[PDB]
């Protein structure tokens, strides 16, 4: 139901939780501060993106948890976008001919 | 020979902020000891059973 609504909002949610998981870590790795800002840098980065390596290979997970939906996508709504530009050439075709 | 050369050229030293310097040259080793401890600990316990799990599905494809 949801699973295409936000699998095509894809890449732009998993860019914003590498965003959500960096800059919420850095808190965390900042409100024990005996360190220098790089070393708390370095390693929030590298929890960080443990989690968006995780969370795409669950990406993948969910790529083919949701196409058996419909088979064989990538042309059938070029099916869509070439079958209505056809009769959309049909409906000029008519009233070019009768007006 | 100047009059002056041999006056302190610093005056009273500080013994606060020497001992702050001190305490935070041994603070710094104590934590990063438990930062090197539990970093090994990640080190082994993820990310050679990462490397342990991609190497077993890597050999099929350069198969």
């Amino acid at each position: 139901k949801f699973v295409e609504g936000l699998s095509n909002n894809k890449y732009k949610i998993i860019t914003g939780a590498w965003a959500a998981s960096l800059y919420g870590s850095w808190v965390i790795v900042n409100k024990d501060p005996i360190m220098t800002k790089a070393q708390k840098i370095v390693q929030a980065r590298m929890y960080a993106q443990f989690i968006t390596v995780g969370l795409l290979l669950a990406s993948v997970g969910l790529s083919m948890y949701e196409n058996k939906l419909h088979p064989n996508k990538q042309k059938v709504n070029e099916m869509r976008r070439w079958e209505n530009a056809l009769r959309v050439a049909e409906e000029e075709e008519r009233l070019e001919k009768e007006g | 020979l100047p009059p002056n050369a041999l006056k302190p050229a610093f005056g009273p030293p500080d013994k606060v902020a020497a001992q702050k310097f001190k305490e935070s040259l041994m603070a710094t080793e104590k934590h990063a000891k438990d930062t090197s401890n539990m970093w090994v600990k990640i080190s082994v316990w993820v990310a050679l059973p990462a490397i342990a799990l991609t190497a077993v599905n890597t050999y099929f494809v350069e198969k």
